[PDB]
């Protein structure tokens, strides 16, 4: 998975399949990608939030969170 | 003859003094005019067409789905926005999502949902259109002498000739060589508006489908798919082959409503199919009304011999033309050219001609000639060739 | 917790005596079981699935055509024929053609002709199905302490623990750990005939698609394309994808009938889209009949000593559930591990607590803790975690 | 166009856009080809009869004729 900030504050997490079920660092935070229908990167892409959770909570109905670090997005293709 | 072939075949047996004939040609079929000392002459519509017509608007068959994005908010935090809303090259959709403390939210209940895609074509995936005007079609009109002589050596058709008219140039004078004059004054009649009526073609792939269809410009315009003018930046009505999936806290999926191809031919099954010869963009159906004049038309060799009674042979011997008629070709062993002594009777009656010819002065040329086309009287007869005889029985009335 | 963020959440409230508890657990649901003087429980039915599934028939979405071959005879010359009609991999069809002088026939008629093409399908573009076996069908039933406990640390959640049941084995006791032990013995209840109900896939192409849709063995075994089961050498219904032109002389074009990729996710609309998760096939939609058995449920931290009144601030402050209970969470700065004093009184009455509390004995654990759940009479109340207040309006009836 | 003599008695024509308006001669015959959706060889095929026409016959409702040469096939792919 490569991370890159986004001038505009934001950050892009842009993940693959190899990248399923694994802890990527983002900042001082840490984030989580739980995302099963991953593939390689191309156009059928899918771009959506990897959102904050205040410490200690259990993450409810998200495929991708993140604790410690703020604004992460998460995009991946779904080739291959 | 190529007219003697057709299941669409008309006759007009004109009458000593007729020189204007009326006449309705339809596309796929042919007429055989018959006039008293006068040669027969085929006469058929042999094309209404338009080069290069306007094209209509272009859908799309299979879209091409890419750059999907999803933004959220929480609940009491207003709308979520992306700027692809207001952007004519995707299709979007606002929803609510459930939210909660474990999705990033201090509040329980629903939040703002908004999914955006962008929304092209596939390549080779789409149905263009052509429409015709009445003032740019042309429809051409062929005429050829009904003596079944064809140029089997450089394969060329004998005495073919061609009169292509506009709604402005609609009258018309052919040559038809030896035989002097025809002239013919066509009016197209199309009954549908031509400004209504569309070719549809589809982009080639590797199955192998028909042309094109012709189609009414009501329904053209009324198929549920994305559209756009050659040219357009983007699809108009990207949204019909969309279909977004259940919003989960910040995340909803947007799929694809698979390639129309099926659908759109299960709608064209029973519609004409078209042709199209290159600019050439053809009028599956249509007719045109000619006003035939006769009156400078000659019979070709009336001063040659008469062929010799025993020189015959048959070559095709007297079958049904399935018009009614009697066919059949002869091979003359004697000197050429000459006119052939062709008649036929009525058992009980040697002295009476009943053969009603179609092909009025048989001739035996140094090239081609020995083709008889006849109308005979219902029974038993006997059909000659000079000295060469031939029983025939004709059916009572028609089969038709 | 999971369980609060569900909008179908349900609440099962014992009573001082009452040991067994009936319930129905619907997929995407989940149930709070809240018993006096044991812990709060959350029952689910996290799924019902087959794992390896007997495979259906295989459909066509798309033919590949090929090897088009024509046949004809002459008027009277009898029928014409290709080897490939009493084959397998074709498709035919048998018309017949107007034949003449100039097609090679003696007789100006009718002649027949016969067309056949090779019927196959493309690369990628079957639609396959899988029907289930109540025999062989399983469901997982999961069970978790409601004290909103889970270890951010290894991403864990604590005190879940899964039941799994088939037909046969439909009785089991799962041990909570300090919590004791909760009994269930679940009867499925499918109310469609598993064996008449079909998970259906298509082939991955370019496109982004549902993974699958459950539909019924009915309408699955009614789809107008050609088919076969995995193994068999060619197509059944091949010429449900075919289209036969007009026969000329002898020459009659074959014609595909598309990709019906279309066709199929049009019908496909509104039908449940279901999951695949390796070997393990999902049913969209079911439920279970569970008898929850609590009697050997125990009160964790019964003898825990009580927590200062003065160590408390609001982690997330009362807030409306979406279920008509108030949830909240507190930070304990004082030493661990201790019972929560909470408790809630309505304006004008100081002395009366009128908390009916969801989570029974809160603890702060020296890893977890801090949770509250409590429903509230309608009005204005006071809600106390030791000596933090907090004013809570609760609404009157319900919105559901 | 390439022509083979099938040890069925039979022989075949098979042809490409090049050999549309042509004409090819067959062992004493001569064929004329006149199909228009002519390509490059390929599975997407069509064969049928190219007819023999009587000397001094003219040809109606075929694309494909031959004269002094009888049991003639046609066959060409649809591709490119």
């Amino acid at each position: 998975a490569t991370v890159r900030k986004e001038r505009d504050g934001s950050t892009v997490i842009r993940a693959e399949g190899k990248d399923a079920a694994t802890q990527v660092r983002v900042e001082n935070g840490t984030c989580v990608i739980l995302a099963t229908d991953m593939g390689s990167w191309c156009d059928d892409s899918l771009s959506y939030e990897c959102v904050t959770i205040d410490q200690g909570e259990e993450p409810v109905d998200v495929d991708c969170f993140c604790r410690n670090v703020d604004g992460v997005y998460l995009e991946y293709g779904r080739c291959g | 003859s190529r007219c003697t072939h057709l299941e669409n075949r008309d006759f007009v047996t004109g009458t000593q003094g007729t020189t204007r004939v009326t006449l309705v040609l339809e596309l796929g079929g042919c007429v055989t005019i018959t006039a008293e000392g006068k040669p027969s002459m085929d006469v058929w519509l042999d094309a209404i067409y338009q080069e290069n017509p306007a094209k209509t608007r272009e859908y799309c068959l299979h879209a091409k789905l890419s750059d999907t994005k999803v933004a959220a908010r929480c609940p009491t935090m207003g709308p979520a926005t992306l700027a692809e809303e207001h952007q004519g090259g995707t299709v979007c959709k606002r929803d609510q999502s459930d939210r909660g403390w474990g999705n990033h939210c201090g509040l329980f209940g629903k939040g703002s949902i908004v999914a955006c895609v962008k929304a092209a074509c596939e390549a080779k995936k789409k149905a263009t259109g052509h429409v015709y005007d009445a003032n740019k079609i042309v429809y051409t009109v062929k005429v050829e002498p009904h003596t079944g002589d064809y140029v089997a050596a450089n394969e060329t058709h004998s005495g073919r000739k061609t009169a292509s008219f506009t709604i402005s140039s609609e009258k018309t004078i052919l040559t038809m060589g030896e035989y002097g004059d025809v002239s013919l004054l066509c009016r197209v009649a199309s009954g549908v508006d031509l400004a209504q009526t569309v070719i549809l073609e589809l982009d080639k792939t590797v199955e192998h489908l028909p042309t094109a269809w012709q189609v009414h410009r009501d329904w053209f315009n009324d198929l549920a798919l994305p559209w756009k003018h050659e040219g357009a930046q983007n699809w108009n009505n990207a949204e019909r082959l969309v279909e977004f999936g259940a919003p989960h806290a910040v995340k909803m999926d947007v799929y694809n409503l698979g390639d129309q191809t099926g659908v759109l031919l299960k709608a064209l099954a029973g519609v004409p199919v078209a042709h199209i010869e290159g600019t050439k963009y053809h009028l599956k159906s249509g007719h045109v009304t000619c006003e035939v004049g006769l009156e400078k038309l000659k019979m070709k060799g009336l001063t040659y011999t008469m062929c010799d009674k025993t020189k015959f042979t048959w070559k095709r011997a007297p079958t049904d033309s399935g018009h009614d008629t009697v066919v059949m070709e002869v091979t003359f062993s004697g000197t050429k050219p000459c006119r052939i002594p062709v008649r036929a009777v009525a058992h009980g009656s040697p002295d009476v001609n009943v053969a009603m010819l179609i092909t009025p002065n048989p001739t035996i040329e140094n090239n081609g000639g020995g083709f008889i086309e006849m109308q005979l009287p219902p029974g038993d007869n006997i059909i000659y060739v000079g000295e060469l005889s031939h029983q025939w029985f004709q059916k009572g009335s028609s089969i038709g």
